[PDB]
RNA sequence: GGCCGCGCGCCUAAAGGCGUGUCCCUCGGGGCACUGCGCUGCAACGGCCUGCGGGCUCCCCAUCCGACCCGUC
RNA sequence: UAAGCAGAACUGGCGAUGCGGGAUGAACCGGAAGCCGGGUUACGGUGCCCAACUGCGCGCUAACCUAGAACCCACAAAGGGUGUUGGUCGA
RNA sequence: CGCCUCGACCCACGUUAGGCCCAAGGGCCCGUGGGCCGAAGUGCAGCUCCCUUCCCGAAUCCUUUGCAGACGACUUAA
């Protein structure tokens, strides 16, 4: 059957959608996609 | 299937056997039980038969022990029945040894050893009890290396170990 | 267009038997499964086609040749070495030869094969 | 029937044009004896009797179902590899720990997935259709039966298999060039060491 | 050969009524002599009125093929019992011996009509010239230019030592 | 190729198939063994009387070694197809069926 | 697979074995035989012996085979 | 009418009896028995389950009805077929 | 996808009423001490005296909700 090949996310994700990745948003450091966003800054990251 | 005692002769052994009456031959302790005394046994156990494919100077593959697979030349069959073998010690590093008739395989390759003296080698020589042994080994190879050099490729053959490889059936191989 | 037929004069190889590897000539056909076969070294007998492999050789004879007539055709048609010089007949020959080799000859074949193999690579 | 005796790490069998129950019989003996068997191309296994007889046999099997709880009842697999897996299981004491271990040594695939596309695939002589079936009698392919009863990955199997055969055809062309080079090399190396290889002449094939 | 032809000779027991009774001979097909004599006494009881208890067995001799290297055409007239009734039929065979034809006849009756050996009576056997053969599949093998291919080869190893479970490629066979 | 491990091989590999059996009871006093390359009852006679070793790894050390050995010999053929009957000093564990055994040539008639 | 009760009072020979006389048998070489008293548990070699060694009828577990709950009418 | 029904004659069996085969089963087939080692058989089998040939040989069958496939035994009939294969007697 | 307390040697498709063949019954081996033409992956010398295995940052609970609910669970907020 069908299989997920890969996924690419945008550089800016609102905190409304980033809350979906947490059971307790206000107790966390809110680190989701913080390092993924760094690919859009460098040049090797943009190559990926 | 010969009948040795086929005839009631018994006199071809003792022809002059008409002889006279036999003369029959403190304990310090009595064992309290009638134990029949143990005397030495007067039975001759008919020494072992050599395999008809093993003849002096034939080559043997060793099947077990620390020298398993060593291709070795056969010299003599000892009184106990163990075969006498040498490597020789120069080519494959196998010294003079006595091996059981089992644990060896007699190949069809032969070497002449007629002018080689193997007399002082016998069961007493191997009694569990070395410089002179190095001399005897040294003086028995140089009498045998040349005859090995006489046949082409026999030196590299004796210096290699036998092994079975993929698809090898020991019950079909000629050796 | 088939290549090999059974008819009078076809030379066949006996497979699957005590007589395996021997050459026989089809001299008569009994029925759909059996044929009369005659050879230089055996008395004529019927054989199952299930135990016969037809070769590419075919000799000239009549239905029931005498033994002398059969020998002559097997010479006028040079069959023994035509079988042996073909690759098919050669394969049976060296299969016997390889099995017959003893330990010393097999060690020398190994020495030659290693020499031959290293030369191809070079 | 006893085992192969070949004592390898795993044997890969190309299942194309084998009879289903004769292939499963031999494989089951191999697994029970301790061999790992990988069967590929289970979509091209053959069963005697054409599509019609084989299709209604499955439909009768599809009828069987626990009346009070069907998810407990017989499980009817539709893929060719799971069909062959269940045929083999029927020939194994699978409710014992020995048969449980035996069936865990079997891998069955549709098509030839990696890494077996680059390994050697054998055949079973006494399961091949060309030696087992008269040329006029009916038969069907496992993938055709599976497609008729619910299998839906026949197209992706076919598309993948065409891609694999293209790559193998290119690797075959390259291997033929290297073989012609090899024959020239053994010809030139034959004279350069002509004297040494005299003992190899009578066993040359 | 499975079946043998025997000539069985016997008579009624010499009694003061006759004291030189008539001699009866039969040619019977059986697997050994004991089964040939039993079948002889079966027919003597049913055809004549002499049974084994009132009779004498004189001779029993096996008949052999004159030329077991040629191919003859063999006609057989037989009587057999089916599930409902008795019927007689004529069969033709090609063999190097009449023994093979009788084995062929018994095998064919077992296959085509499910008739076992006890329910068969060989009325008559003979050799037929190829000009006078009646059944098809015997005349079609009278072609002197007979030619055909082998449409079923039975690919197999020769001596069961070369048997392997796996092979690297599919067999190539042609005719 | 540069490989490691054993340098020579003076044994053939056998696989344990099970026990002397009928449809309804089994006998541990003899094991059934398939030897590689032996395909007929006739060529089994070469191996009759040959010594056999079953090698397995235990859980503790015994002589600074973690491997144990059980010795047996080939006794007779079993069937027409090369399978043989083997007698070991102790009966083989049923867990050993499907595993490998080493068939030597130590008692040699040739 | 289970068992371990000829040899010497003549010589030579590792040892198996050979070596005397008599009558007969033929076709080269044997055969049947002299019969007198005694004594009369087959061997060779190896590893190990206080140790992570050997054994076990004891305990637990695994596997293969076999196995339905006793008493009663 | 029949019945795994009801009643007699001769013998065997089960009951009182395990063991091998008939998938299973008081009675069918084999065979009866102290605790064991080795060899061989009976009945029944040799594709897998399952120990033993995918053994050697000749025919017949094609089941679009769940073709068919082990005494007791686990059913089938009268009647049909230009399915196919053997025969017999005729124009 | 995000977030971090015992030499284990060997890749043709396809067909058998056809493609020299007639089974790997072969061959090989000192055998001797950046694209993955994405189905994705472990990818392309003795005496050791005659056998003893050949040892290789979050989550959860207390709080909240009522789009949920017998209790757990669930959708929310903190
Ligand atoms: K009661
Ligand atoms: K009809
Ligand atoms: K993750
Ligand atoms: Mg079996
Ligand atoms: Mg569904
Ligand atoms: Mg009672
Ligand atoms: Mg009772
Ligand atoms: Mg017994
Ligand atoms: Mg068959
Ligand atoms: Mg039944
Ligand atoms: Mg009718």
């Amino acid at each position: 059957g069908l299989r997920t090949l890969n996924s690419v996310w945008a550089q800016h994700l609102s905190e409304d959608v980033r809350r979906r990745f947490y059971k307790n948003w206000c107790k966390s450091k809110k680190k989701a996609f913080t390092k993924y966003a760094l690919k859009y800054d460098s040049d090797a990251g943009k190559k990926e | 299937h010969t009948y040795h005692r086929r005839g009631l002769w018994a006199i071809k052994a003792k022809h002059g056997g008409a002889l006279p009456k036999a003369e029959k031959p403190e304990p310090k302790f009595y064992p309290a039980d009638d134990v029949k005394p143990r005397t030495v046994s007067t039975r001759k156990p008919h020494p072992t038969k050599l395999r008809s494919t093993i003849t002096p100077g034939t080559v043997l593959i060793l099947l077990a022990g620390r020298y398993m697979g060593k291709r070795v030349v056969f010299l003599k069959q000892l009184q106990s029945g163990l075969l006498l073998i040498t490597g020789p010690f120069k080519i494959n590093g196998v010294p003079i040894r006595r091996v059981n008739q089992a644990y060896v395989i007699a190949t069809s390759t032969k070497v002449d050893i007629s002018k080689v003296n193997v007399q002082k080698f016998d069961d007493k020589y191997f009694a569990r009890e070395p410089d002179f042994k190095k001399d005897d080994q040294k003086v028995i190879d140089a009498e045998l290396i040349k005859a090995i050099d006489a046949v082409p490729d026999l030196k590299n053959y004796l210096g290699a170990r036998f092994s079975l490889r993929d698809g090898d059936k020991p019950h079909e191989m000629t050796f | 267009p088939f290549k090999r037929f059974v008819e009078i004069g076809r030379v066949a190889l006996v497979n699957y038997g005590k007589d395996y590897g021997r050459l026989v000539v089809i001299v008569d056909v009994v029925d759909q499964n059996r044929a009369l076969v005659d050879a230089p070294d055996m008395v004529r007998c019927q054989m199952n086609f299930k135990r016969l492999s037809l070769t590419d050789i075919k000799i000239d004879i009549k239905r029931i040749p005498k033994k002398a007539t059969l020998i002559k055709a097997m010479e006028e048609a040079d069959v023994k070495t035509k079988w042996e010089n073909s690759s098919w007949g050669k394969k049976l020959i060296v299969q016997k030869k390889r099995a017959a080799l003893n330990d010393f000859d097999r060690f020398k074949v190994m020495l030659a094969k290693i020499k031959r193999g290293g030369a191809i690579r070079q | 029937v006893s085992g192969s005796g070949v004592c390898a790490k795993r044997v890969v069998v190309d299942a194309r044009h084998h009879m289903l129950g004769r292939l499963a019989s031999i494989v089951a003996k191999e697994l029970l004896n301790g061999q790992r068997v990988v069967v590929v191309r289970c979509e091209e296994i053959c069963m005697s009797g054409g599509l019609v007889r084989q299709k209604m046999k499955y439909l009768r099997f599809l009828r069987k179902r626990m009346n009070t709880k069907p998810s407990h009842g017989p499980i009817h697999f539709r893929a060719p590899a799971k069909i062959l897996w269940r045929t083999i299981r029927g020939m194994i004491p699978h409710k014992t720990a020995r048969g449980e271990a035996a069936l865990a040594r079997l891998k069955a695939y549709e098509g030839v997935p990696p890494p077996y596309d680059r390994t050697k695939r054998m055949v079973i002589p006494d399961a091949l259709k060309v030696l087992r079936l008269q040329p006029g009698h009916r038969y069907c392919l496992l993938g055709q039966l599976s497609k008729e009863v619910g299998w839906n990955y026949a197209d992706t199997i076919r598309e993948l298999e065409e891609k694999r055969k293209e790559k193998a055809k290119v690797s075959y062309d390259r291997r033929k060039q290297l073989a012609k080079l090899r024959v020239k090399a053994e010809k030139a190396a034959e004279e350069k060491l002509g004297t040494q290889l005299e003992i190899l002449a009578p066993i040359k094939y | 050969h499975r079946f043998h032809q025997y000539q069985v000779v016997g008579r009624a027991l010499p009694a003061p009524g006759d004291e030189q009774p008539k001699i009866y001979r039969m040619k019977l097909w059986a697997t050994n002599e004991v089964r040939a004599k039993s079948k002889f006494w079966y027919f003597l009881r049913k055809l004549k009125k002499v049974k084994k208890a009132n009779g004498q067995m004189l001779a029993i001799n096996e008949i052999f093929e004159k030329n077991p290297t040629t191919i003859k055409n063999y006609g057989i007239w037989l009587r057999y019992q089916s599930r409902t009734g008795y019927h007689n039929m004529y069969k033709e065979y090609r063999d190097t011996t009449l023994n093979g034809g009788v084995e062929q006849m018994y095998t064919e009756m077992a296959s085509r009509h499910r008739v076992r050996a006890p329910c068969i009576q060989i009325i008559k056997t003979a050799t037929v010239d190829f000009k006078l053969c009646k059944r098809d599949n015997t005349k079609q093998f009278h072609n002197s230019k007979i030619k055909f291919p082998l449409v079923y080869q039975k690919v197999r190893p020769p001596t069961r030592k070369l048997k392997t479970t796996y092979k690297a490629t599919r067999p190539n066979l042609f005719m | 190729k540069g490989r490691q491990g054993q340098r020579v091989r003076l044994y053939v590999r056998g696989t344990i198939l099970g026990y002397k059996r009928s449809k309804s009871n089994q006998y541990e006093n003899t094991s059934l063994l398939q030897i590689e390359g032996v395909n007929t009852k006739e060529e089994v006679g070469w191996y009759a009387g040959k010594r056999i070793a079953y090698v397995y790894k235990a859980k503790t050390k015994s002589n600074d070694s973690t491997i144990r050995c059980i010795w047996g010999k080939v006794t007779r053929p079993h069937g027409n197809s090369g399978v043989v009957r083997a007698k070991f000093r102790s009966n083989l564990p049923p867990t050993s069926m499907g595993k490998k055994v080493r068939v030597f040539m130590y008692p040699s008639s040739i």
